[PDB]
């Protein structure tokens, strides 16, 4: 079972450098061309570079030529991507992709799990956690909505649960958005019986591991 | 670079349906064209190459056709496992590889109008100097919806961001949040805050609103 | 040809 | 030069902990007061030097 495992991703300021590696297992690595393919926040896929079986030839996307270098060590069954002069447009999941081996088709049969590269000048910062308080304005018939706004953190991810994991039905935790700040924000909401608001306590549990932040916010109803 | 364009961006279907998605290139790629399937959190999986050749282990219900600048992927009788995103990719000689932007195959269900909820900014955040107003559209179908913010009945645009969930595993609906962000100073200059929602399941637009300070 | 056969 | 400080938040509706790295307690407290301010927390500040831990209590 061919396995490809990438490493080296992280958060870096623009203009800095980063080296990705991909270790191949259960594969006669030296027989195959290898590629890097990245996937952007918008879920677009972009081919990055290819390297010949023996390293004797390489080609690059226009976007990265002159800044990225693809290389391989066939003695260690490892592929590398040296990324210099990084740009914010380089933020993506980076996958090593094996060339499937047919001479006439540049298609990828095996992919790694990917390694995440974030290019930003933002500094690590824990979230502000604000209540989305239930009221008549968030009541629809017999259903009420409430939530937590988890704002102005960096980098991704944050994890959110409700009532320490006892509340899962009706929960929607939204994909984060990137603000003009360079910081992220998301909301987590839940719908519950309107008649529960006076008896059940609702607490959102927020965990931001990059900043070692672990906080719980009790979401209290409003009178209006 | 050659530009690959897929149509439609989203396609709705039911198990057992036959569906066809289209990939168009900005110049001829002969038949140097492949299709991939991708599901959330996984890398893509190869389906078809050289436009019409099925890759090892891919079910027979997948087929591909086309040449030059126009290609199609067809799934003859959809199975649950087929709901996913599909990408095309060229590898035309002397042209660097590019991909299409993806077509998402989603599950069709009956129309469901959203429940609409609005949340005023919290006193906690107001203390910090900002005001975020959140409008929630919950468990609706189809995904397309219009959310319009109004402040003192004046249409507001360019000051909000939206987020949408993946199609729900259990009921096949979507949920959507719209967040209006203002400085406290701008916020304090107005009274009535409303979000107006237009959706196929609603006979007329639904508006939820509040008066600043009422809560 | 950037898409020439890269394999052994 | 830099060491890790902790903040325990004991608010009416917000409770938990976070950390920061700083050269001294005064600098850590400035970061922590900003964080508490950003969460709407206004409280009484105490400090335990043995554990390099601030607490803000509402």
């Amino acid at each position: 079972q061919v396995q490809l495992v990438e490493s080296g991703g992280g958060v870096v300021q623009p203009g800095r450098s980063l080296r990705l590696s991909c270790a191949a297992s259960r594969l006669t690595f030296r027989n195959f061309g290898m590629h890097w393919v990245r996937q952007t926040p918008g879920k677009g896929l972009e081919w990055v570079a290819v390297i010949w079986h023996d390293g004797s030839n390489k080609f690059y996307a226009d976007s990265v030529e002159g800044r990225f270098t693809i290389s391989r060590d066939n003695s260690k069954n490892t592929l590398y991507l040296q990324m210099n002069s990084l740009r914010d447009e380089d933020t993506a999941i980076y996958y090593c992709a094996k060339d499937w081996g047919g001479a006439s088709d540049r298609v990828f049969d095996y992919w790694g799990r990917g390694t995440l590269v974030i290019v930003s000048s933002a500094s690590t910062k824990g979230p502000s956690v604000f209540p989305l308080a239930p009221s008549s304005k968030s009541t629809s018939g017999g259903t009420a909505a409430l939530g937590c706004l988890v704002k102005d953190y960096f980098p991704e991810p944050v994890t959110v649960s409700w009532n320490s994991g006892a509340l899962t039905s009706g929960v929607h935790t939204f994909p984060a958005v990137l603000q003009s700040s360079g910081l992220y924000s998301l909301s987590s909401v839940v719908t519950v019986p309107s008649s529960s608001l006076g008896t059940q306590t609702y607490i959102c549990n927020v965990n931001h591991k990059p900043s070692n932040t672990k906080v719980d916010k009790k979401v209290e109803p409003k009178s209006c | 670079d050659i530009q690959m364009t897929q149509s439609p961006s989203t396609l709705s279907a039911s198990v057992g349906d036959r569906v066809t998605i289209t990939c168009r290139a900005s110049q001829s790629v002969s038949t140097s064209l492949a299709w991939y399937q991708q599901k959330p959190g996984k890398a893509p999986n190869l389906l078809i190459y050289q436009a019409s050749t099925l890759y090892r282990g891919v079910p027979s219900r997948f087929s591909g056709s086309g040449s030059g600048t126009e290609f199609t992927l067809t799934i003859g009788s959809l199975q649950p496992d087929d709901f996913a995103t599909y990408y095309c990719q060229h590898y035309n000689s002397y042209s660097r590889i590019t991909f299409g932007q993806g077509t998402r195959l989603e599950i069709k269900r009956t129309v469901a109008a959203p429940s609409v909820f609005i949340f005023p900014p919290s006193d906690e955040q107001l203390k910090s100097g900002t005001a975020s107003v959140v409008c929630l559209l919950n468990n609706f179908y189809p995904r397309e919806a219009k959310v319009q913010w109004k402040v003192d009945n004046a249409l507001q645009s360019g000051n909000s961001q939206e987020s949408v969930t993946e199609q729900d595993s259990k009921d096949s609906t979507y949920s959507l949040s719209s967040t209006l962000t203002l400085s406290k100073a701008d916020y304090e200059k107005h009274k009535v805050y409303a979000c107006e929602v237009t959706h196929q399941g609603l006979s007329s637009p639904v508006t939820k609103s509040f008066n600043r300070g009422e809560c | 040809n950037p898409n020439a056969n890269p394999n052994a | 030069a830099v060491t890790t400080y902790k903040l325990v938040i004991n608010g009416k509706t917000l409770k938990g902990e976070t950390t920061t790295k700083a050269v001294d307690a005064e600098t850590a407290e400035k970061a922590f007061k900003q964080y508490a301010n950003d969460n709407g927390v206004d409280g009484v500040w105490t400090y335990d030097d043995a554990t390099k831990t601030f607490t803000v209590t509402e």
